[PDB]
């Protein structure tokens, strides 16, 4: 009989039951989407949108719901924090219930198609055995996909008959779902332009519509039909797996590096924003601009928003988590309550001291304080080591500007070294660890988890592309080689390899 | 201290494939015994 | 509907059963420490 | 130590104290294990690739071999030709006994 | 506006390569039969469909 | 409590090895 | 006089568990059970490691 | 085989199984379009890779606003 | 001296094992292979 | 026939070296990758990227010469010779590490070409393509380690440099910064590689020690001829030996050879999954329970905690010279030590 | 227009005229000459 | 509010009899299909 | 040893399977609240 790893190949030559099992998989996927959305809604806390966002609570499908319009909830709250009186049906709960109902309907359809498998549609008119005209099916489905793409780009994204897409500022402070007009110039091709999405979907939809018309009207060449084995479903499977892992790699790259389709307010900061100090430079620039307008240092640091300071925190770096450190980032480093303010360290002389930021690479990084020149002035010894630049010896004092601790100055060594250790992680934040029993090791943002999962999926699907392409290109030899192979494999006595006519 | 989910994951990810394999083997042996003289 | 000609019996050897049980138990032993963390 | 993390600690301390990575004999051992993996994969691929058709499409190809059968289950000539066309013709183990002797020899020597 | 490939493309060759038996193999078979190497478990090394077909007709 | 799970997994693996050794499919000449 | 735990009952998992090698004070002296003053002393100096290794 | 209204509606779409065009068909057109697609993919890849700057195109978060 | 003669002792233990096994096989009379006419395992009952 | 048919006939001719259609991709890419590696290890320096001398011209030997990765100032740039970093200048392109990108890209395309070559030769010979599926193991290793890992990291700088001592550095760097030995996927990879070596050795010894006496000569290599319809070794004797020695033995040759194929491939793919996980710093670095136990109990020590201390020492004492772009300056007081503990 | 895009276009032209065209022309000429 | 033991009790006492019944039913159907013409 | 004459096949009806699944699920529903207490 069939081995355990070939069982589903029973529906290889049965189009009706192939449609049934594909309907079952779609039902399972839609049911997972609905159940995951409901679970996330049961877990999600919309109390603090700025310091406890969705990406700090481990939300996975909620960012994808919020990306293209679904921001309100039937509980009278929104992701942006603006209360809504009439949320409408298409809230997160409504989307989840719609996906669950769709899963049920697809399950019923799968049951019907499995039971009613023998249909005249699935049988070739010329030969009574069942068959599928794969080129025509591809043309029809390509036309369908082009129509859907054009509709999404022209109506949903542009807001003519849709809600629009999520657009944020350069630093993720004020972002919301808004319509975007298409950008047909070269400016529509950088990944950080939301208008490029609308222009892309419109143009690609039109081109796909034309391509579907062509692939419906025109039959394949005999050369390509024999070369690609177009009468075999397995070559379609192999090509689809190839395109699927191609798209998985592309989406993994866009998620990890960042794009207009991966907003910071929905998926969290990228690691390269921490590597280049993307938010730190903006914060310093704002502080310098405020200082130029006559405002004092405390006023300048008090004008810094809490969200922008929270973005400049290494605990929000997606490259600081662990493979088996499960749960949300709040489970990792506690829930953020308020910004404590920017600390400034001065020695006995009065030189300005800054603590070097911890690179995402290091699990444990030494605490080093350097002046504007770059010379090391203070450091925390390793564990119990003799020191000549200890904080208790250099007499470093810290003063906080902005936040809760605005105007407060600390002098004693323990609190100064504690604040230096907290400042080596970026902006100093206060966390509560009792509501979730947080341990203290950093977790990963949903961006990093998506990147990990889909990168591994892309690699495994490259393996699947290789296997299934080998299967469809070598179907005649699947059971084994015959007795004619030993003659053509003999060295010499054949002018062309694998050609009986030659020699 | 240790999460409920950790024990649940370990026990279920052990048992479910195990019972699947045992069911498949028992089904195959049942077919073999039914087809052969008994 | 009607009798489906594509139905095929499924067989698992005792060797295959033992290979599967060993693989599942070994994977459980390996990943239990990481799941418990 | 008789453990996993203890084994890792042993490896790290040995590398620190002795620099085993730069030792030519550990390099020979690494070559031995890598070659053993490569040769096991290659031999398995060549034997599985040239399996003589003794089975139908509805069953596993392993049932094409019967325990105690006197005939060879795979075509040595086909695998030899494939290997001698993948690389130049001269590099090929035409003798099965010599090939298996090399398979036994390489990782053991490493 | 103002030919069929006629190739199966779903066909395994499915031709069994028969191997003949010599006197040496027959002597080995007889020696193994005398020691009970053929009795005991008859379904070993055989697929479910092969064992089913051999049990259906002798 | 996790020590119980570890010991159970190890003993189960050892029992699987025991049953694979002493209750294997007996090879026969076909 | 700073022991190292390697047993499951003392806070180890499968990965971190090990049979700790014998004490450095023992060296490569033959250390069976009967050459230790007490069973606790034999366990404290890594005698089971020598037993397992030799057998 | 069951006959249905939807089955007979969609039957001509699944009627010409194995029907092929004569030798090489429209292969040069397919190759040309694939070459154009490859050039387009190279252009967009080098754009985000920053190995290609066109004009007024700033591959950066700061381009958002 | 220690490394050289330890290596020599190990490789000569290997040589002793090889030559002793082959001496036993040659004295018994199957160092060139299995006879294939009266195979020893074919006379033994299975299991 | 047409031009395409004639070119296919010529590429398929039985020559000493098979070319094929896949050769048009394999031969130039592989030749350029190998030649670029030789050029980098012979002439090209790493002084402006890593602050290191890695070339025979600078005095390095075979072990210490390497084609070092590009500078960390470059991101994940393709580093085209005509690209904005080099702007057509060969000397500046070599100085910034562009030869590493050249070798890596042309070598990835050479691996693709060799896999296609295996597919094409399997198709022409008329055998199953279980090669180019075994080679998917090495392909996944190369893709995960030399391409996916630096792409997940800051730049190409953290990819392995193409050299012996460079590879050893990469091993120790990954151990220090990721604790990759503790990674379960790496453990499965180690198990796969060691089991594949075990299978190779044990299968070779088993076949050599179960041969039929098919010759009168003491040396038994002459007793085999390729045109044999009979097996050259006794499978029954081997099965009996391993079933009464180890408790279990192979009875199917096809299953045995598929297993010898499967073990290294599965190990390599699991290790590739682990390295892909490392690419985003999503590492099984530490056990939270053990860290919490050690924090609240100074007398609690296991070999895992010692490994954590060793990794911390590796990171602290190699950061300054391994990442010169970061300008790390660590005083002796903050450098971890055993006495400092 | 930027020097980077000029370099990209020149790279496409160089890849066509130094790699694709010479190898393709040589392959076609040798294949047509040696019909065997 | 109880710990992992309660979840394990519910899930295992649900699944183990369920997989036992499913295995028995699959074995019976396998015997029926093997004995009947297929 | 040898062939055992007391070997008998075991059969479970689809009705029996559903009765068993319903009983197990209903018992789980009933006792889940008490196990969770
Ligand atoms: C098996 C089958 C394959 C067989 C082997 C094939 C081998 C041939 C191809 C190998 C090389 C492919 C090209 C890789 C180039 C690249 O990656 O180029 C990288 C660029 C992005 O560049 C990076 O972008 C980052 C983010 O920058 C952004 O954010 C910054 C924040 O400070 C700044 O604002 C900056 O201005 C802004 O651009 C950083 O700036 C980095 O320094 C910079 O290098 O992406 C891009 O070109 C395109 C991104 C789209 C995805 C395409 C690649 C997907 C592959 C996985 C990518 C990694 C994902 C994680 C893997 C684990
Ligand atoms: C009426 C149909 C419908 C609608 C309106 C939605 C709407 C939604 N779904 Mg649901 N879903 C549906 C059907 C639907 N779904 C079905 C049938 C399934 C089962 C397969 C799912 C499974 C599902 C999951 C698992 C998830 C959603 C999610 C979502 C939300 C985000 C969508 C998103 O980002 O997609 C993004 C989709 C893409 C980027 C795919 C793009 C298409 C690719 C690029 C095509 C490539 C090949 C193409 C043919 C080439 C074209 C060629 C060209 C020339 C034309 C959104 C509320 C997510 C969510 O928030 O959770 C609730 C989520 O996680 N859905
Ligand atoms: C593309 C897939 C994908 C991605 C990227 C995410 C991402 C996320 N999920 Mg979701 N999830 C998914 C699929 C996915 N999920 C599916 C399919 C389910 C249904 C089972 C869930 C159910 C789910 C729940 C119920 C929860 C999440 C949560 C989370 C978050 C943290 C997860 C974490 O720490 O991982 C930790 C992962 C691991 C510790 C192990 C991952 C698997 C590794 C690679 C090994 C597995 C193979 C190995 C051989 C198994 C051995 C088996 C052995 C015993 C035999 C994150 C946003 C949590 C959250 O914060 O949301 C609010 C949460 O509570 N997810
Ligand atoms: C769209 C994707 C797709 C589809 C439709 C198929 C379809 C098929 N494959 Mg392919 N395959 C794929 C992806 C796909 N595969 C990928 C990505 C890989 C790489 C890992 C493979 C590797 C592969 C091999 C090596 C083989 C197949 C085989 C088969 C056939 C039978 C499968 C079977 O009975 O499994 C039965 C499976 C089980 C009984 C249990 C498997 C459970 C797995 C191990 C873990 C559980 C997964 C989990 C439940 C859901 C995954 C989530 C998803 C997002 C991935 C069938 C034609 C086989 C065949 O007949 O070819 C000769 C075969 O030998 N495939
Ligand atoms: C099988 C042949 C082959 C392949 C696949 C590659 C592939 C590659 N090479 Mg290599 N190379 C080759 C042969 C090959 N090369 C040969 C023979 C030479 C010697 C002249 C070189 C010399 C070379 C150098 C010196 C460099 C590369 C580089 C590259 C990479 C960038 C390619 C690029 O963007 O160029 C752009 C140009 C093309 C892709 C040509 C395509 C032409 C199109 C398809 C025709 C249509 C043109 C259009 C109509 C006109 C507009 C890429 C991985 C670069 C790299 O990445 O190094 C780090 C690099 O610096 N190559
Ligand atoms: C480090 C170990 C290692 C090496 C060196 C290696 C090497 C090789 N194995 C090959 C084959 C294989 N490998 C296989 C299984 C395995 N191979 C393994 C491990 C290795 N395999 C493992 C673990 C397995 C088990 C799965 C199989 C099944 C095959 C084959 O079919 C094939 C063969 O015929 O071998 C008998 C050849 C591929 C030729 C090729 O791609 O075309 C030409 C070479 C190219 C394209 C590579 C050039 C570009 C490279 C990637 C980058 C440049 C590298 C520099 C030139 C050198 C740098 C040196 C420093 C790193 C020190 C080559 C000799
Ligand atoms: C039935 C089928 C499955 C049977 C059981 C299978 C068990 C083995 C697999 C288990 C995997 C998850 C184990 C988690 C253990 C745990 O402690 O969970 C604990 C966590 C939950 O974490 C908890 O969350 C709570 C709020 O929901 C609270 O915040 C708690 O404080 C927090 O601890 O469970 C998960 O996060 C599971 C997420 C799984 C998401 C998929 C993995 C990530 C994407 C990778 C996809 C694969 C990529 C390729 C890989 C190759
Ligand atoms: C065949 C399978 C055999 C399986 C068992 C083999 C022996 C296992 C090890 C037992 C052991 O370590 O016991 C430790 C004790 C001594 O412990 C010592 O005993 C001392 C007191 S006294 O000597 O026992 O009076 C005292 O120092 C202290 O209690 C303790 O250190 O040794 C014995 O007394 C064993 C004597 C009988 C052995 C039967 C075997
Ligand atoms: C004195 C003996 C001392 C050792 C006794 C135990 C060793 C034997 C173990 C048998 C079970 C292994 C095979 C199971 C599966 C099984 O029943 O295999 C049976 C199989 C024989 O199968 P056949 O060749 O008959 O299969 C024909 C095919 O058509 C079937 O698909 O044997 C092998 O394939 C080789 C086994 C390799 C050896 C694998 C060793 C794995 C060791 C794992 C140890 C884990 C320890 C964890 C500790 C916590
Ligand atoms: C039927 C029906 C008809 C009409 C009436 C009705 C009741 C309204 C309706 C029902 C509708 C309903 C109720 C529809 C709802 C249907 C549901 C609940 C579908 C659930 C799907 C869950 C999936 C696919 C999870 C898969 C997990 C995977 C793949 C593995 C994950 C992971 C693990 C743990 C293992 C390791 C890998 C990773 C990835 C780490
Ligand atoms: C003694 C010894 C002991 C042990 C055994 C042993 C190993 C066999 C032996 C060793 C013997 C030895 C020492 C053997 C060593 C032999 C050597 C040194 C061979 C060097 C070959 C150089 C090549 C192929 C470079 C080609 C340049 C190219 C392709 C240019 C590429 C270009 C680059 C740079 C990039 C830009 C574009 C272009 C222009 C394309
Ligand atoms: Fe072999």
């Amino acid at each position: 009989g069939l081995p355990w790893y070939r069982v589903h190949t029973v529906v290889l030559n049965d189009p009706g039951r192939l449609i049934a099992v594909h309907l079952m998989h779609t039902a399972l996927v839609a049911g997972w989407a609905g159940s995951m959305a409901l679970y996330e809604l049961a877990v999600f806390d919309p109390s603090d949108p700025v310091l406890n966002p969705m990406w700090r609570q481990g939300m996975f499908v909620m960012p994808f719901m919020a990306r293209i319009g679904v921001t309100d909830s039937w509980g009278g709250w929104s992701i942006t924090g603006e209360s809504v009186a009439n949320p409408g049906f298409w809230s997160f709960e409504g989307v989840a219930l719609a996906h669950i109902g769709l899963s049920g309907l697809l399950f019923l359809a799968a049951v019907w198609h499995w039971v009613y498998w023998d249909l005249e549609l699935f049988r070739d008119p010329r030969t009574g055995n069942p068959a599928l005209d794969l080129p025509k099916i591809f043309g029809i489905h390509l036309l369908l996909s082009g129509v859907l793409c054009f509709g999404f780009g022209a109506f949903h994204v542009t807001g003519a008959w849709g809600p629009g897409i999520w657009v944020s500022d350069a630093y993720g402070i004020t972002g919301k779902v808004q319509p975007v007009a298409p950008a047909w110039g070269p400016e529509g091709f950088n990944p950080f332009n939301p208008s490029g999405v609308a222009s892309h979907h419109i143009a690609a939809g039109i081109l796909g519509f034309a391509a579907g018309i062509f692939h419906i009207a025109v039959r394949p060449p005999q050369r390509l039909y024999r070369a690609l084995r177009m009468g075999n479903i397995e070559t379609v499977l192999s090509s689809s797996i190839a395109a699927v892992f191609w798209s998985a790699f592309i989406t993994t790259g866009t998620m990890w590096y960042g794009s207009a389709t991966t907003p910071i307010e929905l998926f969290g900061p990228t690691r390269y924003q921490w590597d280049s100090g993307y938010f730190q430079q903006e914060i310093e620039r704002r502080v310098e601009n405020s200082l130029n307008e006559g405002l004092s240092l405390s006023e300048a640091w008090s004008r810094i928003p809490d969200k922008l300071a929270f973005y400049d925190y290494v605990g929000n770096n997606p490259a600081k988590g662990g493979l088996f450190r499960a749960g949300p980032m709040n489970k990792g480093d506690g829930i953020a309550e308020a910004w404590l303010g920017h600390p400034i360290f001065q020695d006995k002389e009065g030189r300005e001291l800054t603590v070097r930021r911890m690179p995402a690479f290091f699990e444990t990084f030494p605490v080093i304080l350097v002046d504007k020149d770059g010379i090391i002035r203070a450091d925390i010894p390793f564990r119990r080591a003799e020191s000549k630049y200890s904080i208790e010896q250099v007499g470093v004092t810290t003063s906080f500007y902005g936040g809760k601790l605005n105007g407060q100055v600390f002098t004693d060594a323990p609190t100064v070294k504690k604040y230096a250790r907290k400042a080596q992680l970026g902006e100093v934040m206060e966390f509560d660890r009792t509501t979730l029993e947080s341990d203290g090791v950093f977790r990963s943002s949903p961006r990093g988890w998506y990147t990990f999962g889909h990168a591994n999926f892309a690699l495994l699907f490259f393996l699947g592309h290789l296997w299934h392409g080998s299967r469809t290109l070598f179907r005649d030899v699947f059971s084994g080689i015959g007795a004619e192979v030993t003659e053509q494999v003999e060295f010499g006595a054949f002018q062309k390899l694998g050609d009986r006519s030659t020699k | 201290n240790v999460s409920v989910a950790a024990y649940l994951a370990v026990l279920l990810g052990t048992f479910i494939p195990v019972v699947f394999l045992i069911t498949l083997f028992i089904q195959s042996e049942a077919r073999k015994a039914a087809e052969s003289g008994q | 509907s009607g009798p489906n000609p594509n139905k095929q019996p499924v067989e698992l050897n005792r060797t295959s059963l033992f290979w599967g049980l060993l693989l599942i138990f070994v994977l459980a032993v390996l990943f239990s420490s990481y799941f418990f963390n | 130590p008789l453990g996993i993390s203890g084994t890792f600690n042993f490896m790290l301390v040995f590398q620190a104290e002795h620099n085993i990575l730069m030792h030519p004999f550990h390099q020979l051992g690494v070559a031995g294990v890598f070659g053993g993996s490569l040769f096991s994969a290659m031999h398995g691929s060549l034997v599985t690739s040239s399996l003589i058709r003794e089975t139908t499409e509805n069953e596993s190809a392993n049932y094409g071999y019967k325990f105690g059968q006197e005939e060879e289950t795979y075509n040595i000539v086909a695998a030899h030709g494939y290997f001698g066309r993948l690389i130049f013709q001269y590099a090929s183990f035409n003798n099965s006994r010599a090939l298996h002797f090399f398979l036994g020899l390489w990782p053991v020597v490493g | 506006p103002r030919v069929y490939d006629e190739e199966d493309q779903l066909l395994i060759l499915s031709d069994i390569v028969t191997f003949e038996e010599t006197d040496l193999g027959r002597r080995r078979e007889a020696i193994a039969e005398a020691s009970g190497w053929y009795t005991g478990n008859p379904s070993f090394g055989r697929s479910l469909i092969e064992y089913s077909e051999q049990t259906r007709k002798g | 409590m996790e020590t119980l799970v570890y010991t159970f997994l190890l003993i189960g693996t050892l029992g699987v090895l025991f049953f694979a050794v002493f209750f294997r499919d007996p090879p026969r000449i076909a | 006089r700073e022991p190292v735990a390697g047993s499951l009952l003392y806070g180890n998992n499968i990965i971190t568990g090990a049979v700790i090698p014998s004490s450095a004070s023992i060296g490569i002296h033959f250390y069976p059970i009967w050459e230790a003053a007490s069973l606790d002393e034999w366990l404290y100096n890594g005698g089971p490691y020598q037993l397992i290794v030799d057998h | 085989a069951l006959r249905t209204r939807l089955g007979e509606l969609l039957r001509p779409l699944n009627s010409e199984y194995g029907k092929v065009a004569p030798g090489w068909g429209t292969t040069p057109i397919m190759g040309f379009v694939m070459l154009l697609f490859a050039v387009f993919l190279l252009i967009i890849l080098q754009i985000y890779n920053s190995s290609l700057i066109i004009e007024n195109v700033d591959v950066d978060w700061a381009s958002l606003g | 001296l220690t490394c050289a003669h330890f290596l020599l002792g190990f490789v000569f233990y290997i040589g002793h094992l090889w030559h002793a096994g082959r001496a036993r096989a040659a004295a018994a009379g199957f160092e060139k292979g299995i006879n294939r006419e009266n195979e020893p395992t074919l006379s033994l009952r299975p299991i | 026939r047409g031009w395409f048919d004639l070119m296919d006939d010529w590429l398929k001719r039985d020559r000493f070296v098979f070319v094929g259609w896949s050769g048009l991709l394999l031969f130039p890419t592989s030749y350029l990758s190998i030649g670029g590696w030789f050029t980098g290890t012979t002439f090209v320096t790493s002084w402006y990227t890593h602050g290191l001398a890695s070339s025979y011209l600078e005095g390095c030997n075979f072990f210490t010469a390497a084609v070092s990765t590009p500078a960390n100032s470059m991101g994940h740039s393709l580093l085209l010779l005509w690209g904005p970093e080099a702007q057509g200048d060969f000397t500046r392109w070599c100085q910034i590490g562009g030869l590493w990108a050249f070798c890596a890209l042309h070598g990835s395309f050479g691996l693709i070409g060799f896999c296609l070559r295996q597919f094409e030769i399997a198709r022409l010979v008329g055998i199953r393509p279980y090669n180019a599926i075994a080679f998917s193991g090495p392909i996944a290793i190369f893709v995960s380690v030399f391409l996916m890992y630096p792409l997940g990291q800051a730049s190409w700088f953290f990819a392995p440099s193409l050299g012996v001592a460079a590879i050893f550095r990469f091993l120790l760097f990954i151990q220090g910064f990721h604790n990759f030995t503790l990674n379960p996927f790496h453990m499965m990879g180690v198990a796969g590689i060691l089991g594949a070596a075990l299978l190779c050795a044990i299968h070779g010894a088993t076949v050599q020690n179960t041969i039929f006496e098919d010759g009168d000569a003491a040396n038994t290599f002459r007793a085999f001829t390729p045109t044999q319809a009979e097996e050259t070794y006794s499978m029954v004797t081997a099965n009996r030996f391993w079933s009464q020695i180890f408790g279990v033995a192979f009875s199917n040759k096809r299953w045995l050879h598929f297993f010898m194929l499967f073990v290294p491939l599965a190990g390599l793919w699991t290790s590739a999954i682990g390295i892909v996980g490392l690419a985003l710093n999503l590492r099984a670095y530490d056990f939270v329970s053990q860290e919490l136990r050690a924090a609240e109990d100074p007398e609690f020590e296991t070999f895992y905690t010692k490994n954590i201390l060793l990794n911390e020492g590796i990171r602290s004492w190699m950061a300054a010279q391994d990442q010169p772009h970061e300008n790390f300056i660590f005083p002796e007081e903050v450098l971890p030590r055993g006495n400092a503990l | 227009m930027t020097p980077s895009f000029s370099a990209f276009i020149n790279s496409l032209l160089a890849g066509l005229f130094i790699v694709i065209i010479p190898i393709g022309t040589a392959l076609l000429i040798v294949s047509q000459s040696d019909r065997l």
